[PDB]
């Protein structure tokens, strides 16, 4: 009846990215 | 309950195959109690069943005056035919032609209703043309508003 | 098939006619005919009434709006449950006074 | 609006010919006659 | 329902079920009571009968009948028909204006940011 | 200074198109639709003679009249006969 | 009178029907919110 | 006898309309999901956003330096050449609607530095989307937040 690898930086920019811009909801 | 089978098994094939539908029938229908005869006149018929003493003007109002003191002296020839004669067989015919005076009153009384639903019509129709006026007029008004307005803005812009 | 053409057309005028009966079809989808792909076919035939010359012959209209319910093929998995099969009873009667209603509230 | 469905239902309701009974029914009180069990 | 035809024939149903009764309960139960009720049937009876009369006046006469109706209506459709362009050739103005100042606003729109 | 003026204009005239679209819509809808007025009041009467889509006045409930043909009429008719 | 065209009366339209009567009548018949919902659909 | 009624509405949208509308509606939406929009209707709907979304855009400070407006499809398709691209789309009208985002995309790409696939993992590109959502909700500008 896959990970090329780079997301130990492309990672470091996105916190940057949040700890610089912070939901505002 | 029971579906129909060997009208209906022909159905999933492609082509010109499939049966048509039926034509339209031009015959009396035996479905049901009722005989529901094809091409019955709208109006009850009251020549089947019933003997007919009614005029060659069939108007119902001459009728309906007539019936009326008819049934009412019946009425009151009834109710003391019975103490001139208690054993007569004629108490009974006098009932039932009570009850076909019954028949005979609501026959002639549903003569006017195919007329009066006639009339009916006729205001849905006229009613429309009398609402679709209306809306034109109030376009247009609302047209001419917005036209004197730019025509104001228009002569208010180059100076 | 002259007798054919007739008998058949008149049972296939009861049989839409008794599709108008929620019960009907209660009893239908419990006894379990409706689960093939050969009635949702003939039903999707069944559509051919909606002509005013063949309307004509049709007495209880209520059959057309019912059938046009049943062939989105997902009404047809509901209405097997009782309690919802007395609301769309409930439903077409309860409506039936309210026309004669109308007359009494004003 | 410039166009709507408007409610005159009721307003259409009070129209036609003779048929339609002259509603004489209130004038059609304080007879209080016949009384049947 | 405010119709004619229901008003007459509930008369006449109210007579006949109330008349029928009447005279049975009159041989059912037997000097003062006697009396009183004659007068009160007589009166009801009598008070119908009136109504009768009175409703068949009312009823349209032979003239202006249904197919007269159906004539009437003939000249009326055509009438009809004509009332119905009237608003297909007011129409199409308002569009043709509608379009000309969409064309108008995105030009403006359009040099606004092309001026940047 | 224009924007104001143009904004007002055409919002007064789209609302006023839509209002005669919707109305033609509806016309156009009925004039897809031409019959016969003489077999209207005949079909009328059939689907009233009977009291089909009308409530009696005289109804209380447990009355056998329904919208539906009911059991009674099913099985007394040409189904309950042909099914042999 | 052949061939008549007559639309259907609209008078009175019920979403629906309530014990006691009491008809739901809900016609939102604003452009804004008639334009949203069908963009919500999309 | 006595005969009850006609009902001619009933007569005229059963027999000029092959259907039987006057009815309860409830058993319809609950039972049966509503139906797609049809093919005619969706042309209409675009036309309309097209104008709004310019209206938005004018009464407002924006961009023009860098960016560029596409007002096809009622698709923003707002894109700098060198970084990126985006497009949107406003349910709303005159009144005041939080701008959403259809979609977000970065234009940056090599191979060898990366390997043979590309440069952010669409789980981040759906991270992204929804953070720009969020400052967007206060919507004190339109296009210069």
């Amino acid at each position: 009846f896959s990970s090329i690898f780079q997301r130990q930086r492309v990672d470091a920019l996105l916190l940057d990215l949040r700890q610089k811009f912070p939901p505002k909801f | 309950m029971q579906y129909i089978k060997e009208y209906t098994d022909e159905n999933i094939q492609e082509g010109l195959a499939p049966k048509p539908p039926p034509p339209i029938k031009d015959s009396y229908m035996m479905f049901g109690n009722q005989f529901q005869c094809d091409d019955l006149i709208i109006r009850p018929l009251e020549s089947q069943g019933i003997e007919r003493l009614h005029p060659m003007q069939f108007d119902h109002k001459k009728e309906l005056r007539k019936l009326n003191m008819s049934i009412l002296i019946n009425f009151l020839d009834l109710l003391d035919i019975l103490i001139r004669s208690p054993g007569s067989i004629k108490r009974e015919e006098k009932l039932e032609d009570l009850k076909l005076l019954f028949v005979h009153v609501h026959h002639l009384i549903n003569e006017y209703r195919p007329h009066q639903a006639r009339e009916t019509l006729r205001v849905m129709m006229e009613v429309q043309k009398r609402q679709r006026l209306e809306t034109a007029e109030r376009f247009q008004k609302h047209l001419e508003r917005v036209i004197e307005m730019i025509q104001n803005c228009l002569a208010s812009l180059p100076d | 098939d002259d007798a054919g053409n007739r008998l058949r057309f008149q049972l296939e005028l009861e049989f839409v006619q008794c599709l108008a009966n929620p019960n009907y079809l209660n009893f239908l989808a419990q006894r379990g005919y409706f689960k093939d792909k050969a009635f949702v076919n003939y039903l999707k035939y069944l559509l051919y009434w909606k002509d005013p010359e063949y309307a004509k012959y049709l007495k209880y209209p209520q059959c057309l709006h019912m059938l046009e319910l049943l062939q989105y093929e997902h009404f047809r998995k509901e209405l097997v449950n009782a309690q919802c099969a007395k609301f769309i009873d409930e439903q077409q009667i309860l409506h039936w006074q309210h026309y004669s209603r109308k007359r009494m509230r004003l | 609006g410039c166009s709507m469905f408007a409610p005159l239902k009721t307003l259409p309701s009070q129209y036609l010919p003779p048929i339609k009974l002259p509603e004489e029914c209130i004038y059609r009180q304080s007879w209080t006659v016949g009384k049947l069990e | 329902m405010a119709d004619r035809l229901t008003q007459l024939q509930d008369a006449v149903n109210s007579l006949a079920d109330q008349f029928c009764n009447a005279i049975g309960v009159l041989q059912q139960c037997g000097a003062n009571p006697t009396e009183e009720y004659a007068q009160l049937f007589a009166a009801l009876i009598a008070r119908t009968a009136k109504d009768i009369d009175v409703l068949i006046d009312s009823l349209p006469s032979e003239e202006s009948t249904a197919a007269l109706q159906a004539a009437s209506l003939y000249k009326l459709e055509e009438e009809n028909h004509e009332a119905a362009t009237c608003l297909e050739d007011v129409v199409y103005r308002g569009d043709m204006l509608l379009e000309k100042i969409q064309s108008a606003l995105a030009d403006i729109a359009q040099s606004q940011l092309k001026t940047r | 200074q224009l924007q104001k003026q143009l904004k007002e204009a055409e919002q007064i005239l789209a609302t006023a198109v839509y209002q005669a679209k919707e109305k033609l819509k509806s016309i156009e809808k009925a004039r897809k639709g031409a019959i016969s007025s003489e077999e209207i009041i005949k079909y009328a009467h059939r689907i009233s003679a009977s009291n089909a889509v009308c409530a009696p006045l005289t109804w209380v409930p447990g009355d056998p009249r329904r919208p539906y043909p009911t059991d009674l009429e099913m099985r007394s008719g040409l189904l309950g006969q042909m099914n042999n | 009178a052949v061939r008549i065209s007559i639309e259907s009366a609209c008078e009175k339209q019920v979403h629906e029907v309530g014990l006691d009567g009491t008809e739901t009548y809900l016609p939102p018949l604003s452009m804004s919110q008639n334009l949203a919902r069908l963009a919500q659909r999309i | 006898a006595r005969l009850p009624s006609f009902a001619i509405p009933y007569a005229i949208d059963v027999l000029t309309t092959g259907s039987y509308p006057r009815l309860p509606t409830c058993i319809r939406d609950k039972i049966i999901p509503p139906d797609p929009i049809t093919k005619i209707e969706k042309q209409a709907t675009l036309h309309q956003l097209n104008q709004i979304l310019r209206h938005r855009l004018v009464t407002t400070d924006l961009p023009p330096q860098l960016a560029n407006l596409t007002v096809a499809n009622g698709r923003v398709k707002f894109r700098v050449e060198g970084e990126f691209e985006a497009t949107l789309t406003v349910m709303g009208d005159d009144p005041d609607v939080p701008w959403r985002l259809l979609k977000l995309e970065i234009l940056v790409e090599d191979k060898e530095t990366g390997d043979g696939r590309a440069l952010v993992h669409s789980m981040q590109i759906s991270f992204i989307h929804q953070l720009v959502q969020s400052r967007l909700f206060a919507d004190e500008k339109p296009l210069q937040d």
